[PDB]
RNA sequence: UUAUUCAAUGAAGCGGAGCUGGAAUUCAUUUUCCACGUUCUAGCAUUCAAGGUCCCAUUCGGGGCUGAUCCGGGUUGAAG
RNA sequence: CUAAUUAAAACAUAGCAUUGCGAUGGUCAGAAAGUGAUGUUGACGCAAUGUGAUUUCUGCCCAGUGCUCUGAAUGUCAAA
RNA sequence: CGUGGGUUAGUCGAUCCUAAGAGAUGGGGAAGCUCCGUUUCAAAGGCCUGAUUUUAUGCAGGCCACCAUCGAAAGGGAAUC
């Protein structure tokens, strides 16, 4: 096409005004997107004693997936199936009358952070998920310690908000199984076993081991210069 | 993970929605009336000599308004009071606090025989 | 119930676990205002027993006054 | 007066060449010549460069 | 008992300076991308007279390079620049009066003015009329450069940190005599009130610790410490040697 | 270096890694380093950039990508 | 300049000289401050003083007291 | 002294602008009355759409980086003889 041409521009310094660049990496944030980036910073940047960052080990994507397999199972009760249930036990007032057991034992999971610690301790609970996310961590820091003195297997898992879906709250915290379903009772051990092998057995090791120091990307790629050319 | 292109380093406030205020409750649940309507524009004429005077030779009707009135409301009022049109208010604040009006009527009117109408000379 | 070992773990500020969280958290607090609103407690043990709970009036505010 | 500029019409504020009220009819000439002759100094000096560089 | 006109000028009341007039903040251009890895280019529009200084003022006008418009700094006039001259500012820039460069990428013995104490301060050394800059060193690793100072000392800055190539103009100012009163009225009428100064010793014991007595001397050693305060700091302060330099 | 301290900016180009050519006499290995679109002149430089490419459902117009290397979201430099 | 008893030889002055300071600074504010003046400043500058245009000179003194010194380090040396 | 009359503006001023300055806000200090600061370390925002039938003109593009307010009846300023 002769009516069309190519201009190129020059593009160089001092020359050419510079085109509509990316800039989100020089972003001045608004002052809470600063301090909820640089507290995760100066988290990973000291050294974190080994009773925070027992935590951060997680129960992984595939059997986390399990695990939420069958916490689904053993839901609690909605508000919906609450009402309609009184109502059935209204009836055993009415026309049931066995004394007033119209409904059977309900298999729930077991969330509150207050009744959870009352379950491990009194060696009822037969599996605990704990969150890794929760803030202030001083509610949930001592509990693998606990969990481990009573011999209640526990899993580090990501996500109070996850926990909380399965127990119909925003937020859970915990989430314990303290007995299921006698068909599956299978399901139940096969996740105690690789859980116990991911967070219980490693316990006397990661009781040791402190966590941070994680140097930033530049920092980092300064440090190995100083190394090769020493 | 994507993320999206920010050309612009400075971070400004969102344009959130602002609703409408839907109240549960007037405010005063009932609409004061005209604070200012035309018996409140116009006075009494003002009847010395001097606006006698006035009166035939300069064909303006000099009134005492209110002092919230300016010369829009002294118009409006005039007109629809004396069912006159007028051509021009000019307005002094008068040396004991109150506001007199020099409105003069248009030539199709004459000020002296609406003097005689409202019933002052 | 957990408050228990939330009181006791609170009385053992120099200890290696809590010296971590407080650099942490005192720094957090400096980068937000002198008088700021708390989404809630840092700790809710502490906040029983002087009369919070956890209902629809309670309001906390952290507040930072110079020393000396 | 400068608020009498809105008045008047624009035969008045503008002459008839490019930067008519602007600038002075020997300014702009010389801005035409001194446009013009480097340009030409620039494709002679891009064949001169890169002719020296083409070489070694 | 009476605070002394050397505390009074710290409150700032009518010590201030008579800042009407002047030209604007003479400073350096702020420190981008384009004066740090290649160089951009200036020009002179206007030397024009700073009230109250005096040296000329430059004001250079230069491309901004991310948005279409022009942003006009001012510079210090070097002695030798002219209007309608070319001003390059950058790292990659030319030897020329009136160039900015770093102080690293300039060689041994370069007279520099308007040089920055740290890296983009905009200017902090060799401002006043006629002084310079002489790099007298050069420490590449963990870059430095060596200065001799206007007041001959010796100062370590930046290789980073910029200067202009040249003297401040107006130089050989102070060595006219100012003849009268009234042309030491002028110069501080667009400066501050400094002018005129009394006397301590021609003072009441109140206002000054030099005052009083039925004759004018000075009843103390002039000579104060460094560890004194405000009100007996009246003289000569933390004074190593006095009188003339004769050995 | 992350507390702290100084300073600057419309927080715009920081850090690392990637094209060449050599007095790397490639040592069949970047043990290795260097230069990143602008300097006769008081002009001009703006419309998501023309070009190129691919798509649309093509509507006379619209959208991506490349032009303008990739990755890390650490604004940048000090001081500790 | 002593309004309303002192207009002077007193004050100022240019000139001269001394002193401090290269900014994390000198001199000074403020109860503090994420606080100020000089400072829209940078030694031909700012601040602190002394003498007081020009001619011609500024002798001797560091024992005293002040000021100052990368100066001597079991004389004295508080709290911890 | 007693009683009255008298001051008419689109064009004259005020009103508007900034000056030296004063002074809120964000924020910091202070037991506090309040102090500092006037662009700061703030997520500080209105401007026209080319031009109208799905328009109370937006439920859209697109643009703009500054940031109160007070401060002159002798300064600046639309227009009457
Ligand atoms: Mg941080
Ligand atoms: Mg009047
Ligand atoms: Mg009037
Ligand atoms: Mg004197
Ligand atoms: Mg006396
Ligand atoms: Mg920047
Ligand atoms: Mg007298
Ligand atoms: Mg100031
Ligand atoms: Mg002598
Ligand atoms: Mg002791
Ligand atoms: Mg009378
Ligand atoms: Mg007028
Ligand atoms: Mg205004
Ligand atoms: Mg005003
Ligand atoms: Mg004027």
């Amino acid at each position: 096409n002769p009516l069309t041409h190519s201009t190129p521009k020059n593009f160089g310094i001092g020359q050419a005004v510079q085109p509509k660049r990316n800039l989100s990496r020089y972003v001045k944030w608004p002052e809470y997107v600063r301090v909820q980036r640089q507290k995760k910073i100066l988290s990973i940047r000291l050294k974190v004693p080994p009773t925070i960052a027992q935590f951060q080990y997680t129960l992984d994507r595939n059997t986390a997936a399990e695990t939420f397999k069958l916490f689904n199972k053993y839901r609690p009760e909605t508000a919906a199936e609450k009402k309609e249930r009184l109502t059935k036990e209204a009836a055993a007032v009415a026309e049931g009358k066995s004394k007033q057991d119209a409904s059977p034992k309900p298999y729930a999971v077991k969330y509150g952070l207050n009744h959870v610690v009352a379950l491990i301790e009194n060696k009822k609970a037969k599996l605990v998920l704990i969150a890794n996310d929760v803030d202030p961590i001083e509610l949930v820091v001592f509990l693998p310690a606990l969990c481990k003195k009573m011999g209640v297997p526990y899993a580090i898992v990501k996500g109070k908000a996850r926990l909380g879906t399965l127990v119909n709250q925003k937020t859970s915290a915990v989430a314990a199984l303290t007995e299921v379903r006698a068909e599956d009772e299978a399901a139940l051990a096969k996740l105690v076993s690789t859980i116990d092998a991911n967070f219980a057995d490693k316990y006397d090791e990661v009781k040791k081991h402190w966590g941070g120091g994680i140097l930033g990307n530049k920092a980092q790629a300064k440090m190995d210069k100083r190394a090769k050319n020493s | 993970k994507a993320l999206k292109v920010r050309t612009s380093a400075t971070f400004r406030l969102p344009k959130t929605l602002k609703l409408a205020r839907a109240p549960k409750y007037a405010s005063k649940a009932v609409p004061h009336y005209n604070r200012l309507d035309s018996y409140k524009v116009i006075e009494q004429p003002i009847t010395s000599e001097t606006a006698m005077k006035k009166v035939e030779d300069g064909n303006i009707l000099v009134f005492q308004v209110s002092m919230k009135a300016n010369k829009y409301q002294i118009k409006k009022a005039v007109k629809e009071l004396y069912e006159v049109d007028v051509l021009k208010v000019n307005t002094l604040v008068r040396p004991n606090g109150t506001k007199k009006a020099y409105v003069r009527l248009t030539a199709d009117y004459d000020a002296l025989d609406i003097a005689n109408r409202i019933g002052y000379i | 119930g957990a408050y228990k070992y939330l009181e006791e773990l609170q009385r053992k500020k120099q200890s290696d676990v809590l010296r971590f969280l407080q650099r942490v958290r005192v720094w957090e607090y400096r980068q937000k205002n002198v008088i700021h609103r708390a989404a809630r407690p840092t700790r809710p043990d502490k906040a029983r027993r002087l009369g919070y709970k956890a209902k629809q009036g309670f309001v906390i505010y952290r507040v930072r006054v110079r020393r000396g | 007066r400068p608020r009498q500029y809105a008045t008047v019409s624009k035969t008045h504020k503008t002459v008839s060449r490019a930067y008519g009220g602007s600038r002075c009819a020997n300014c702009v000439k010389e801005r035409i010549i001194r446009a013009f002759l480097i340009e030409e100094q620039k494709i002679v000096k891009k064949v001169v460069k890169e002719q020296t560089e083409a070489a070694k | 008992g009476r605070v002394i006109r050397n505390q009074r000028k710290g409150a700032g009341s009518i010590f201030t300076s008579h800042t009407r007039l002047r030209q604007g903040a003479a400073k350096l251009r702020t420190l981008d991308y384009a004066e740090r890895h290649g160089y951009i280019r200036g020009i002179v529009k206007q030397i024009v007279h700073d009230s109250g200084r005096g040296a000329p003022l430059a004001k250079v006008v230069f491309r901004d390079p991310y948005k279409y418009r022009l942003r006009e700094e001012i510079f210090i006039a070097n002695e030798g620049v002219h209007t309608g001259q070319f001003i390059y500012a950058g790292k990659k820039a030319s030897l020329n009066v009136g160039n900015v460069l770093p102080l690293g990428s300039v060689p041994e013995g370069t007279i520099v003015s308007n040089v920055e104490e740290k890296p983009g301060d905009r200017g902090a050394l060799a401002r006043a009329s006629g002084n310079y800059v002489i790099i007298i060193g050069h420490n590449p690793d963990e870059n430095k450069t060596r200065v001799r100072l206007p007041s001959g000392a010796k100062k370590v800055i930046s290789s980073d940190a910029r200067g202009v190539i040249g003297v401040i103009a107006g130089g050989g100012r102070v060595d006219k005599p100012l003849l009268k009163a009234g042309r030491a009225f002028h110069k501080y009428r667009l400066k501050r009130n400094s002018w005129p100064k009394t006397r301590g010793v021609a003072m009441n014991p109140v206002d000054h610790p030099h005052g009083g007595g039925n004759h004018q001397h000075i009843g103390k050693a002039s000579t104060i410490s460094r560890g004194a305060v405000s009100g007996q700091k009246a003289g000569l302060i933390a004074a190593r040697r006095t009188g003339l330099l004769r050995g």
